[PDB]
């Protein structure tokens, strides 16, 4: 019976993060997952913008990127369907034609400004060839505090897992979960609700059963790491892949099968304290992203968290094409964007109707 | 998606009509809303517009010079309606009248307020319109 | 690009148990968590029976143990409130006065028979003095198959965690979680729905905040171990402590506070695929066990799993006292037991009324 | 700045086992690893004995088992080469023709008596088909204390890992390491030096590179589990496979290659505080077991622990054949046994000579 | 029997790093741990240099820092006792008066140039207040390649563990081990032998028993993480604290007790394939650093790896003082440096003598 | 909880009465139910019992020898009542009559059926009873 | 291994010889050791044995009846030798003499002592032997 | 630390001496080494120096003009010595002679070689010196 006085915070059971932003994080996460609403992901890097602009022949300039974001952000009415916007670093500091910064414009319209804070994918080195880690934890706290100061209240960080030969290395499962869990707690320290995005990628010839197994294994380790690093569950969101066949598999799945595989997987791993899941659209078409989300919101399986969207291409592809990079296409681009936002709003509610969609 | 205009009709010079613009799924509260009219053989022209509501000071409105003092636009965000009260109608008010949403976020941050424009360029979701006829015979 | 063909089951992501009983396990877990019902834990070892019999001065024989179980199991009407009964090994083979074995009597009445399969607490050896592990995985599969063959469809295994000085050792957190996870997968292989019971004990002077932090930490590691061993989540139940002040803390908590602390803890750790939580009553009074369960069934926090009871003393204390170990006390004992079962049934539904209880 | 007084043993860094036998365990492990000496593994089950007796046509009785043990244990002079004998449970209680129990005979001759304490292999259930766990932790402390009381001072527990398709499941790597580490600390609590045997089996078509990778991975996890369970490193031994091609691979390796692959693998994982490695011979011929051990004791790689033998068939095959189960073959059987013991003794010293062997 | 063809590198047992520099790393680690030799750690930040220069009243400029490194690096003869020099980033690019870069001067003299590659300590955020992580993994591979290109062949990265109230959080034990193990594999990928430095700090009131328990626990987790990340053991070095009483504990400990506690702890955790341990001197006096290393090299406990030094202040304090920042003190500063290098060389050999130390520095 | 008996009164030899036993807070369907009576100066004794009614099986009943053929017990599980029809009453039937629930699940597995007993040992929920007096003048 | 016998020769009746048994690569200390002889036409037979040394009381010895009182066996564990002093030799002692090690641990725990046997059954390591011839001219 | 000079003595004009400079713990291989001398009442002055060995081309040497052509410095890194062969000695060479190590790394990278200087500024570890006296008797 040799005893010693220690700090509670030195004991394993007392590892939970203490952040003065806890109540605000919880309130933001609730606003982000309001019924009928989801996130617009507008956080494409300048490299992604080249790809987005390739079809319409728009040169990749800072000004053109601003106009592409403005097509969507200066569109009246999207706050009916969109609870938050993930901005790219460059856009956070750009100005709308109203005179305000994009974060200020968002806040005036009751939409939560967020920021993509990761610094991109790099070779994992460990594990198997083609696996990738995500950079950006150095100087993270300073960056996150600066974003909070200009009005951001949530952030996003993407890690990816590449299925090859039906599996992924344990090295990538452990290391990317550890990265995401460290990102999440640093974000909460600085007042940003972290969107934790562990994307099992659609690329490859795997079937939906393989996607299910790998997703469940990857996400369970993300959850384990989040407990170990002491995340405030109530102030955190997950942005996972849906569980679908790989893009080169030649296997198809119905919306109901996708919903069943996805929700059963989440239900096996994801604490109900986490307020919401904002699915990424990845390789899905515009319409499939709406149909699949709608089917999840009609699933009879346990789904205590809100199931909604955080869509990039699935909100913007038609809109960019109709815009064409020209001021004369602004009207048509806005109509296309607003249509998609409405469809995804309905899908969150489980009330989307494919027949109404495929109209235009 | 289209707004639905109603309230049109046939009246004599000096009479009134009240046009109503209803949306069934869109929350009108988020938009500036405009009334336009198109007389036979002529181009569509803006008649009146109303901005999103400014807290404390209320929505801002504008009118074509030809209708100032005779028409009043107003909005009811709870009922999701916009109204155009048209008094002292004249034969030259005869036209099909349409309402539309401005798809532009019309906020002026230098002056801290929402505004609206009668220009039709950024308007969309035109309904089928409502016929207004003013004459003696 | 050196490659090899391997079995799927040699890959980490393919560790899930494959059991031909999966559909039946899921169905049993659903029956056990039927609305307005919970479990009667009647699985006291012969040594626990001495404790139960201490007040009434009944000698601890096989026949007297049979009569004690018969007090409850031959009680008309209890199946309105009880979905399943955890039996002790000895009682599985004993007969009711109907002529049936107790498992047969249960099946006829629509009640699921279950069996406590652990072999008791022993010193942890690692970790801190007073911590305990649970024995019984040796020969487990043979035992579990035999129980399934005589009609048991779920089982129960208890590990305990003793808060001392505000904490528990990492040794106990890891070792007891590993034990529970191994037990759960072996049970499912043999067709028994495992009740995983990681009991953070009430004993001690700790407050409710301490119980919350220790419970969250203990149960998160149980969950982690269950993933590692490949449990079928949908065919598993959890039997945790409620989060309450320690018995010697001198602190009291309201029913609403217990519900808030308990539910928030479960919501941080427990997958929604797990069909239900059957709380142990361990050290709460009969009334508090009903009031606290009721408050959980009125909580606005996320609670996708069914929240119900798996009660021993909280169903039996008054009944044993009124019975007195005598055949002339059987009716009074049954009236007390039935009253408690009804109160807990109502509490599962969120409709218990303290004023009716008194 | 909320603080609390805790027990040191509740803190993660203070998990090391406290056993009153610590000094004696360290002394035993030193005696077992004396220069020029190794262990005789005589702990074949009654089932193994039928295999051993198959060629000589000796019936498998308790008396015949005793005589087979007596061939070796009543052999004068073996204590020059043998530091310890792993007995089977049955033999611990049998008597030599000297009138002594085998443990007492061993102690008189300065040889350490040890006991195989595991309860045999069973299906792992998790992981891949064919993988196996080892049973026996229930009732372990009572068994180990009884063996210590009749004079045993070390024990042995075998887990196996079957390479299939170039790999083994993570389930078997984790679960068998956890079993071995728990066995080791319970042994030390009861005063037995644990021999931890994680045998990567020779069976299959894999090459030596595959054996090296799987052995390194398996043994690293055994070491990690031993840290987590708080083993007294200085009072523990390892009994591993040598790293060799699989038995059906058709690949051959030289003694120098086996030594290099084996020792580099041990040097990557095994703490220098562990006093000795006692290799199992599993599937090697008598001569190869000697040549390989000798090459290890000539390796230029780091090898701070004693490298010696814990041999069963590699000490006994020729002996059993020359004995023939008959009292007239006792002398010739002992000459063959003593020759192998001397070759292995020289191999421990790095001074074995193949030409003298033939 | 559902089967699939996978890459070996997707299987857990095949996680070892594959680096084209494997044989060179092994050869460098052998050179760095040559008998009778150890490392001069000259990698103080510009902030440390203010502290070093405070006593002698030398202004903290790039040129003055260059002259301070030159005092030691342009001193003839130190290659008898020094196998490798840990440089700071700024010094790697500075030039000796011979006309060479410092790394070129070192390579000509057969001394291995190394580089401190971490980017400094920051708040851990998890765990307990005052615990710290180490920054610098972002852009690590590009940095390490650049250092290899100018001739560095080993690197150093320091994590720290602060004992408070007799313990450290599990958060710091896990996170800093993970950081060190990731640093080590990225270093080896780029051809630098990583010195893994998990320093349990001397600061605090803890006794030597507490330092032993915490060091054993911290270092065991570093080793576990190294296995998980797939380090090439044979091309890696450890730079740990010696196990000693905390600086404010008040507790006596002799050199023999320090050696026994340190070596027993290393022997419990550290694979023998790792070629060497290069102790940091952190908080010990010049003489104590020599006495303690000497006692480790006289310990009867298992010590298969070389036990040597990687010393900063313990090699340089007297030299800086005698130099005084002046060209007229160069001779005296070199004599003091060479004396300490010789004492530590003897200590690595187990042949150091305190009486000779006192006699000879008394001159 | 007590059951509530009623229907008692004064009748002449050869008269009839119908006793009713109501439960207010319990599903009678789970229980065998008994009627008992206590004559002046004498101990309470069982008069009649009826088993639980299990799907398809109907009810078994039993009667004290003194009342066989003259009294009929029956139950109404929808109303939660049990009835005792008493015909051909004699002076010796004078007693307070009580109903009670058997706390034992009375199943006989050798015969595959529910039963009931008129022994009072395992019964509970006794009401306050109803007085039946049979006499002339 | 073999032991190495020496000291043989030719002597006359009544003469003496001292045989020596050396082990060059075996520690004799662990073994009982025997001397044996094989006369022309006969099987090899035990002559004398000496046990491992007992603390305090020394080695026990035994002898064939035919040689008792004439021969003395002794051992020197430091020089790793065993010696057979043969006095009063007779023609019938002519034979090749061999030494051998007993492979049995000859310990008798009931009496607390090492012992030896003259029986050759458990012996091994027979040397090439040494010839002893006893005759006149 | 001090080097140890030897080889001094008393000789006539035209005679020779061989001075030796030995180190007992320092590896001289790493250093340029110098010989210096101090005549009665005069300052110590450099006489000769030898650089560390250059691969292929050997050590570089230098000499004071007063001694060039008469003295030869050489080194033996295996024996850890430096030697000064002094021929044709004159009275003016009478002095105490000392050897010392240059503590500066004397490498000239522009010319790719070790060099040495006769200047005493950076030399240290002077021994007790050895006396050289040249005169007639």
């Amino acid at each position: 019976s040799r005893r010693v006085e220690v700090l509670l915070t030195q004991l394993p059971a007392y590892n939970r993060l203490k952040t003065p932003y806890e109540e605000e994080l919880i309130e933001t996460a609730k606003k982000m997952t309001a019924p009928g609403k989801g996130l617009l992901a507008a956080d494409e890097s300048t490299g992604s913008c080249s790809k987005r602009f390739a079809g319409i022949g728009l040169s990749n300039t800072a000004e053109h990127r601003r106009q592409y974001r403005a097509l969507m952000l200066e569109c009246a009415g999207f706050e009916q369907y969109i609870s938050g916007v993930i901005l790219h670093d460059e856009t956070v500091y750009q100005r709308a034609s109203t005179g305000e910064t994009f974060p200020q414009l968002l806040r005036r319209r009751g939409v939560v400004p967020g920021i993509k804070t990761d610094c991109g994918l790099e070779p994992l080195v460990e594990g198997a060839d083609g696996e990738q880690m995500t950079a950006g934890l150095d100087g993270y706290v300073k960056r996150a505090k600066k974003y909070y100061a200009v009005g951001c209240r949530f952030c996003k960080w993407r890690n990816v897992y590449k299925i090859q030969n039906g599996t992924v290395s344990e090295a990538v499962v452990r290391f990317n979960a550890e990265t995401l869990a460290r990102y999440a707690v640093l974000s909460q320290l600085c007042g940003l609700v972290p969107i934790v995005e562990p994307e099992v990628m659609i690329d490859g010839t795997h079937d939906i059963e393989t996607c299910q197994r790998v997703s469940q294994h990857v996400w369970a380790e993300v959850v384990s790491a989040l407990h170990r690093h002491g995340v405030v569950w109530e102030g955190c969101l997950l942005k996972p892949n849906m569980v679908v066949p790989g893009a080169e598999s030649g296997q198809t799945a119905t919306a109901e099968q996708v919903a069943e595989y996805t929700v059963k997987t989440l239900a096996r791993v994801l604490p109900p304290a986490l307020p919401g899941v904002t699915f990424l659209s990845g390789g899905l078409s515009e319409v499939m992203a709406s149909e699949y989300l709608n089917a999840m919101n009609n699933s009879p399986l346990p789904r205590p968290w809100k199931l909604t969207f955080s869509y990039a291409r699935a909100l913007q592809s038609s809109a960019i094409k109709a815009w064409g990079g020209k001021s004369s296409g602004v009207a048509a681009g806005r109509r296309a964007f607003m249509h998609r936002a409405k469809m995804n709003s309905l899908a969150q509610l489980g009330r989307y109707n494919r027949g109404d969609d495929d109209k235009d | 998606v289209q707004l639905q205009e109603s309230g049109g009709g046939l009246v004599q010079p000096g009479g009134s009509l009240r046009l109503s613009c209803a949306a069934s799924e869109t929350a009108l509260t988020y938009y500036a809303i405009g009334w336009f009219r198109q007389a036979p053989g002529k181009e569509r022209e803006g008649v009146s517009c109303i901005s999103a509501i400014n807290s404390g000071s209320g929505a801002r409105t504008d009118y074509a010079d030809s209708v100032k003092g005779r028409f009043t636009i107003s909005r009811d965000d709870a009922k999701n309606t916009v109204t155009l009260q048209m008094n002292s109608l004249e034969p030259e008010d005869t036209a099909r009248y349409y309402c539309a949403l401005d798809t532009t976020d019309r906020y002026d941050s230098a002056n801290g307020r929402y505004y609206c424009t009668i220009s039709s360029d950024t308007y969309a979701y035109w309904g089928q319109g409502t016929q207004v006829t003013v004459s003696s015979h």
